RNA sequence: UUGGGGCCCUUUGUUUCUUCUGCCUGGAGAAGUUUGACACCAAAUUCAAAUUGGUGUUAGGGGAGCUGGGGCCUUUCAAAA
RNA sequence: AUACUUACCUUAAGAUAUCAGAGGAGAGUCCUACUGAUCAAACAUGCGCUUCCAAUAGUAGAAGGACGUUAAGCAUUUAUCAUUGAACUAUAAUUGUUCAUUGAAGUCAUUGAUGCAAACUCCUUGGUCACACACACAUACGGCGCGGAAGGCGUG
RNA sequence: UGGUAUGUUC
């Protein structure tokens, strides 16, 4: 049931439950990274959330948090183990982050958009009332 | 007492003819005001008669299917009269400080300093300086806004809602007297 | 007339404690509680010749690595079954009761 | 007198605490009114018993002396109850 | 966990999330229906003899 | 010292649970200081039915706890 | 109705002398029956004319002061 | 004696009944929301940072590190990152107390709504919503409040409201988006929206 | 575990160490005091209860041995069902530091005080 | 009488009273005779040896200790010579003296 | 005062004592510091603003003066071989 | 914030280390900026003392875990009783075999539980420090650098 | 000789 439209208490609940049991903070990531893709109707509150993590960063080493480090290495160039000044080296780990979740934002904007103007902000009714009612 | 033990010691020592003055009567009945009135601001002291619970139990068993003393009855009778004519003199004193609350000198002087200006368009200004006198007289009977209570004699309030009201009523004070009240009119109402 | 006043006297003293559990406990005793909460330092217990529950809380304080060695104790009162002192003490100076002494003065 | 762990007990009144009795069986829920004796009041309770089942309580009551634990929730970890030197403002006469 | 009695407020209770429940797992001790000291303690007249 | 706050179970019916096993339902009449509990129509349930006489005190040594079996 | 102590209750169970179902510890323990005649406030119960039967053939035993700290449950039988 | 360490107030001989009066009284509820609220900020605002370990590096990262580029350090003057902070907190606080409520207005016709989302006649915590009302015995507190309650009772069946489109019904909120990212929104629709 | 705890220390100078409680049962908890009573109730931050399963009490019994970890966080832990207490873990900060800790929080009650008696007048 | 309302700091005499004249006159027979008896402890540890000192818990000093107690799997005796001894009231189950 | 070389800038609010200005072609400037000041939370007064209750911070290094203590050397007095 | 009403309560005591001697106060008790000894606390202080403090001449590793993955890894073990009907082994409250009506509770878990075993990844901690990439030792090792953390002993 | 909490008016 986790592809459902209006499931952002479903994954709300989920991700308060992997940040209240789990104690590694690698499968909130995973899980959030996977949210970032599916086409909610609550969205944002997960982009924002994606964005106050990004924001809660505190070394280059958790950047394997998100994902492998030759995928790092080959897509945005950029090293874990490279020492040195690594202020504006975060930085622009945090801008092209920024970029690619922008880009993923606006599809996945698009797509949200597309079917509540188009399909979701026409039916009123998602229950089952009974065996006599009428639905126009 | 620090250890549970020793009240329970003091409890078997305090529970384990009939007709002596060292049984208290009130209590042998049932519900002693100097009892009823234990620990709170409206304290009499100590009872200098002593209470017993195997004596209760006794009173209670002879009442059942036994007998009834009726002079222990007089004198719990006697009692609560006493302790109704003390509290409805408290509570005439308490109605005669209002009366003297509301009729205090320098506001019998503005409410006449107010009547004597209160003197068709004649009658509408009548109208509203009487009603500009009901103003005055309300602001200032809502310095205090203080009633009587009818049972207690205690002090209430009108604009006060009923839930501090109810917490007002579960008192020891209210309760005692509310049951002493009872056990009063039950003996007038069995004596007359 | 407690004798926990007897084991406060008692302090640098190479002893051992047979709990209730079972255990042996050698060690020296640092200090004592009136409750008998008493602290003890460079300790080895050991459980005899069984009880599981006992080889569980034999094991599961660290420095096992059954003689286990343990740098610190403190065991509560209820727990204390025996405690042996050693035989080179003289047990007719410690237990002069001094206490007891002042309250047959002041009678 | 009663102690800093008694007042911690009678401070998380009305919080999420779970119990573990002497038997084995733990109890989880919303304390009603701590005491001085620990003899603790519950709500909402889920038990389980020693043999491994779970069940729900609406009400429950425990002796102080048949505890073996009880977790309060970590926002108790900072309180005034741990501070070692707070002075005493002019304690009435 | 969603509705409480609580006096507080909610952004008090969102700070009182408390923690998730004990994983059980089962018991190692005997049970309060076993839990006695031991039966069958024999008298001290033999030891008064030999 | 303090006397504990059975003030909610005053007419309803409890369950005392004895030692691992033995429960006793019955209508709180009274207590004391000790969690010493009076019982009217007690009734012993194990998991077979057995009466325990129209009142009882128990012990409260033997009490661990009490289910509320009546809403307040 | 109103409160009964559990003090006041075994004083009432007293005068009222009804036969008496004592429980104790468990299964060493043995059930006694009997008739309760003095107490005091640690809970030692005097009792007289006992039948003691274990737990799932009586046996008299005459007058037993019943020490409180194994004393169980009182019923009347 | 007893003390408050909250409210700084002492208080006679330790009665069970004063203490369990002086937790429900308005003062101490006030100061100790508040201390437990800045306690958890404070917590929350601690920033423990690692004490930094550094090491004499090695000879060829020197030259690798040395030559491959120089990057750009951005920064801000003080009213900027004050206001940029502030911004932050308040959009951090806000997504910490909200929650998504679509289920309970989605589902607001449903016949089974004063059964379950009603929050009042549930039957698990439904005895905790009617058991502290917080009774409200300041006159002011019931008189200020002059809106209707709106109480669904748990007996409201399927008859009443049949057709849940004749009774008007609202029409669903628009998923919102992320206002700093608001500027790249398609601004052509797909169909014609009137109103 | 080479800690060397102190020689002559009671349970007011062993406050705010990783102690590794013992108890009747066995059930091994593992956290930071943070206060006593005259019961010895102690309670217990970031605390661990560990126990041996009765399936690894036969291999204990005379090499690996696995423990069930539970987690309590927080709890209180009475002194009745408890045996004995060890030192198992020294805290983050040392004698130094929480001895200027400790002035700082004097001289800060002491102000606060201070605000205490100017509110006063 | 009640405990607590005897007097201050005079319960000392009524306990040595009670040491003199009341169910402490086998303790305190052995500590001056220097008889020994036998204490039957809680866990099958028969002690024999004599006592040193009085205490209101029980708490019992001995000296020259010969203990015994019973291994049943199969039936064995097992047995410890212990110079000096604090025993605990908690244990005690009984105590039997020889004349 | 200038220039060169080496390291660090995670100080992640780019020094975190505070406020203001301001920064990677740089690492800065001005003011204040325990009956005071700074930042924040909560509220009813129907924007903002103001009032009340609390929380936390007021730091680190070096130098002149004073003082306590430890070790060595020198001068003088008393005592024992 | 002032003024007033109401609800509850109005207090277990004694003392602040021990021993010996001298003096004072009308066998017993109290005091001495009285004297000697022991012990405790605080602040300094030293013992060639005891333990620990992570490469950078590399892309590592020490301690504690994962409430992390491979992993549904491999090997084992359980997943309700009673009455009756059509046959029935049968000392049981027909237990055993196939099918069903009914009766009381009826942990979820069998991708479960226990034991065994390897690999990978990630978290918290440090002096990631000052000189040098060096030929010492039976009295087995020049512990004779600046410190920090824990502890022992000794002195004022 | 007092304390805690609550409700009105300025």
């Amino acid at each position: 049931v986790g592809l459902h439209f209006f499931s952002g208490e479903f994954w709300d609940l989920y991700l308060e439950q992997i940040s209240s049991r789990c104690t590694s903070s690698k499968k909130y990531w995973n899980v959030l990274r996977k949210i970032l893709e599916i086409p909610l109707h609550s969205f944002s509150k997960f982009y924002a959330l994606w964005l106050q993590r990004i924001d809660d960063i505190m070394d280059l080493k958790q950047l394997s948090q998100l994902t492998s480090k030759d995928e790092l290495l080959k897509k945005l160039k950029i090293d874990i183990n490279y020492s040195g000044r690594k202020g504006p080296y975060l930085q622009d780990a945090k801008k092209k982050l920024k970029k690619i979740t922008k880009e993923m934002y606006m599809v996945v904007q698009y797509q949200v958009l597309e079917i509540y103007s188009i399909f979701e902000s026409k039916i009123y009714i998602n229950y089952y009332t009974s065996p006599e009612t009428l639905v126009s | 007492m620090s250890t549970p033990a020793a009240e329970q010691r003091k409890l078997v020592e305090q529970l384990m003819g009939l007709h002596d003055p060292k049984i208290c009567k009130s209590y042998l009945v049932g519900e002693c005001p100097y009892d009823l009135f234990q620990g709170t601001k409206q304290s009499l002291g100590k009872c200098p008669q002593m209470h017993l619970t195997k004596h209760k139990i006794q009173y209670e068993r002879e009442v059942k299917q036994g007998k009834t003393f009726p002079e222990f009855e007089r004198e719990y009778l006697a009692i609560l009269s006493r302790f109704v004519n003390e509290c409805n003199g408290q509570i005439s004193v308490a109605l005669q400080n209002l009366k003297h609350t509301a009729e205090e000198r320098m506001k019998i002087q503005q409410v006449t300093e107010e009547l004597d200006v209160l003197d068709l368009i004649s009658k509408r200004k009548e109208v509203a300086k009487r009603v500009r006198n009901i103003t005055e007289n309300v602001g200032q009977s809502a310095q205090q806004k203080l009633q009587v209570c009818e049972v207690c004699g205690a002090y209430l309030s009108r604009l006060d809602t009923d839930r501090r009201l109810a917490d007002h009523f579960l008192g020891k004070i209210h309760l005692g007297y509310v049951k002493m009240r009872e056990d009063y009119d039950r003996l007038m109402k069995n004596n007359r | 007339m407690k004798l926990v006043n007897f084991l406060k006297k008692l302090r640098n003293e190479q002893v051992t404690i047979e709990l209730k559990n079972g255990t042996t406990v050698w060690g020296t005793l640092q200090s004592v509680s009136p409750q008998m909460n008493a602290i003890l330092t460079d300790v080895k217990l050991t459980l005899p010749q069984s009880n599981g529950i006992a080889m569980a809380s034999l094991y599961l304080t660290g420095g096992q690595q059954n003689i286990a060695s343990l740098q610190y104790i403190n065991i509560r009162g209820n727990t204390i079954r025996q405690i042996i002192l050693p035989d080179s003490l003289n047990l007719d100076s410690l237990l002069v009761d001094q206490k007891q002494l002042n309250s047959l003065r002041r009678s | 007198m009663n102690g800093i762990p008694v007042k911690l007990l009678n401070e998380a009144q009305g919080h999420i605490v779970s119990l573990e009795l002497t038997t084995g069986a733990t109890y989880r829920g919303k304390l009603v009114e701590s005491e001085d004796s620990m003899n603790v009041q519950l709500r909402d309770v889920i038990a389980t018993e020693p043999q491994g089942a779970v069940t729900h309580m609406d009400q429950i009551f425990v002796r102080g002396s048949q505890i073996k634990f009880i977790v309060v929730p970590d926002l108790l970890k900072n309180a005034p109850l741990f501070k070692k030197n707070s002075s005493r403002p002019m304690p009435p006469i | 966990m969603n509705y409480n009695l609580s006096k507080y407020p909610d952004d008090v209770s969102r700070l009182f999330k408390p923690r998730p429940p004990l994983s059980y797992k089962r018991p190692t001790d005997y049970p309060y229906a076993k839990r006695q000291t031991n039966p069958n303690i024999t008298g001290v007249a033999n030891l008064l003899s030999t | 010292v303090s006397t504990p706050e059975l003030k909610k179970y005053m007419d309803k019916k409890i369950l005392l649970n004895i030692n691992g096993s033995r429960k006793v339902a019955g209508i709180l009449r009274g207590y004391d200081i000790f969690l010493n509990v009076v019982l009217d129509d007690a009734m012993e349930i194990n998991g077979n039915n057995h009466q325990l006489g129209l009142q009882t005190v128990i012990r409260g040594n033997s009490i661990i706890s009490l289910e509320a079996l009546d809403a307040i | 109705k109103a409160m009964v102590p559990p003090i006041n209750c075994i004083f009432n169970f007293l005068q009222q002398q009804t036969p008496v179902t004592i429980w104790l510890f468990e299964q060493i323990g043995i059930r006694i029956k009997g008739k309760i005649v003095g107490f005091d406030e640690f809970m030692n119960v005097v009792i007289d004319e006992a039948v003691e039967i274990p737990v799932n053939k009586g046996t008299p035993l005459g007058k037993i002061l019943l020490k409180g700290d194994n004393i169980t449950l009182i019923t009347s039988a | 004696r007893y003390y408050c360490e909250y409210c700084h107030s002492y208080l006679t001989h330790d009665t069970l009944s004063v203490r369990k009066s002086h937790l429900v009284g308005k003062n101490h509820l006030r100061i100790t929301a508040d201390y437990y609220r800045n306690k958890a900020r404070d917590i929350i605002n601690k920033h423990n940072h690692k004490r930094r370990h550094i090491g004499k590096r090695g000879r060829k990262e020197r030259e690798n590190s040395s030559q491959n580029e120089t990057l750009k350090v951005t920064c801000l003057s003080n009213k900027e990152k004050r206001h940029i902070m502030h911004v932050k907190k308040m959009n951090q606080k806000e997504l910490a107390q909200t929650s998504i409520d679509t289920l309970k207005l989605l589902y607001d016709g449903s016949p089974g709504y004063s059964k379950v989302f009603v929050d009042a006649n549930r039957f698990d915590i439904g005895d905790l919503v009617k058991a502290s009302k917080l009774p409200q015995r300041a006159n002011e507190k019931s008189a200020h409040h002059s809106f209707k309650q709106t109480s669904r009772s748990r007996d409201e069946t399927c008859e009443s409201n049949p057709f849940p489109r004749l009774n008007n019904p609202k029409k669903l909120e628009p998923p919102k988006i992320l206002s700093q990212w608001s500027n790249t929104i398609p601004k052509t629709s797909i169909f014609y929206s009137v109103d | 575990s080479k800690i060397q705890v102190a020689h002559s220390s009671r349970l007011a100078n062993l406050i705010d160490y990783k102690l590794r409680v013992l108890t009747q049962d066995g059930r091994v908890y593992i956290g930071q005091l943070m206060a006593f009573d005259k019961h010895m109730n102690l309670v217990l931050n970031e605390c661990i209860e560990e126990r041996v399963p009765k399936t690894q009490l036969d291999k204990l019994r005379p090499l690996n041995i696995k423990v069930e970890k539970r987690v309590l966080g927080l709890t209180i832990l009475r002194g009745e069902q408890i045996l004995s207490t060890v030192v198992e873990d020294k805290p983050l900060l040392s004698k130094k530091e929480r001895l200027v800790r400790d002035k700082k929080e004097k001289k800060q009650a002491q102000k606060q005080t201070k605000l205490r008696k100017e509110k006063e007048k | 009488r009640p405990k607590h309302e005897l007097s201050r700091a005079e319960l000392e005499e009524l306990e040595e009273f009670e040491f003199k004249h009341g169910p402490m006159s086998l303790i305190n027979d052995a500590m001056v005779t220097r008889t020994p008896v036998i204490i039957s402890l809680r866990n099958n540890h028969k002690i024999i040896a004599r006592v040193k000192a009085f205490d209101r818990h029980c708490n019992m000093v001995l000296e020259n200790v010969k203990e015994l107690w019973t291994e049943k799997k199969n039936v064995i005796n097992r047995e410890r010579f212990i110079s000096k001894l604090f025993l605990r009231g908690d244990s005690v189950i009984v105590v039997l003296k020889t004349p």
